[PDB]
């Protein structure tokens, strides 16, 4: 009756076959599950690309699968996410800073931009009030490259935050990544700029702190489950069956995870 | 018979003159009018940058 949205970016096809058998040996067949490209609700994303129609991209350190290493841990990295075109055509992170130096007029894009910006900066801000924290940490690269991307981006982060009241640092690529996987406990809220980089360094501390599910925030407005390992996979099929309404299922996807993670289908 | 004849006869030489002059100054504005317009064309080199971020490179 109900439906699960699995779609696929970049993973290898023994991930959506793991997470395929999981769902279907858990739900009991209650819950289908169909593939797709794109979805707003009930769906879970695996590979590392990131999929089309998300503008947020936040993760965060559960509890419950918190590492030995990394206990009491609690840092909230949220990268943000512009428009994603079709693979051919050209990307906005790119071609905001290709037309310029090009001469193009760069309106339009400067638009979808700042929309999307504005959306990540709010939701940042969000959790930073949730948290309780005061200042939160910029992260733009500071290649030649990229010196129009993330000029907008700071320009936009800051003005919105600093509406809301709270303060922003900003900082590079190699810096903040080395302080997040050896003394992470120094930030609580990092906003990260769209670049390839961030999407790696997303990945990493989702994987460092012990294999994380991580929250996309879309357009349509909604939050959906992302996960590029098994038990990160495993993960995120656990909290979607959650917000679904199964608590026992979830739990038991959870411990399997926790337990057995690269062959959580079978442990359960 | 006598008198419009001559006075034509007279006014032809001046005539011919001034519209040869003015042919002359049609044919100089004509020449004077033409420039050569250079186009610009994107430059290829931005075309092969966009490839390459393209690549993730």
């Amino acid at each position: 009756s109900k439906q699960l949205t699995f779609i696929s970016a970049g993973a290898t096809a023994a991930v959506l076959q793991s997470a395929s058998a999981i769902v279907s040996k858990v739900a009991g067949g209650r819950v289908q599950t169909k593939t797709a490209k794109e979805a707003g609700r009930h769906a879970v994303v695996v590979g590392p690309e990131t999929p089309i129609g998300v503008h947020t991209a936040v993760t965060e350190v559960p509890k419950s699968a918190q590492d030995p290493l990394f206990s009491g841990v609690s840092t909230v990295v949220v990268r943000a996410v512009l428009p994603r075109a079709a693979p051919d055509s050209v990307q906005l992170r790119d071609a905001l800073d290709v037309y310029a130096s090009a001469g193009i007029d760069t309106k339009e894009e400067v638009r979808s931009a700042t929309e999307a910006f504005k959306k990540s900066a709010e939701v940042a801000v969000g959790k930073a009030k949730a948290k309780g924290v005061k200042r939160i940490v910029l992260v733009v690269k500071q290649a030649s490259k990229h010196n129009c991307i993330n000029e907008l981006f700071k320009k936009i982060s800051t003005e919105t935050i600093e509406s809301a009241g709270l303060t922003t640092e900003v900082v590079g690529t190699a810096a903040v990544a080395n302080q997040l996987i050896v003394n992470p406990e120094s930030l609580g809220v990092v906003l990260l700029n769209d670049v390839a980089a961030t999407e790696q360094i997303e990945l990493a501390f989702a994987g460092v702190v012990g294999g994380v599910s991580r929250v996309y925030h879309t357009v349509e407005g909604g939050k959906i489950s992302a996960g590029h390992s098994f038990k990160s996979v495993a993960l995120a099929v656990a909290q979607e069956l959650r917000e679904l309404g199964l608590s026992s299922e979830a739990d038991k996807v959870e411990a399997a995870a926790s337990k057995n993670p690269r062959a959580v289908v079978s442990a359960l | 018979d006598i008198m419009v004849p001559s006075f034509v006869y007279n006014k032809l030489p001046v005539i011919h003159f001034l519209q040869e002059k003015r042919a002359e100054q049609k044919l100089r504005r004509v020449l004077d009018e033409t420039y050569t317009e250079w186009t610009e064309e994107l430059d290829q080199a931005h075309v092969t940058d966009a490839i390459t971020r393209s690549l993730n490179i």
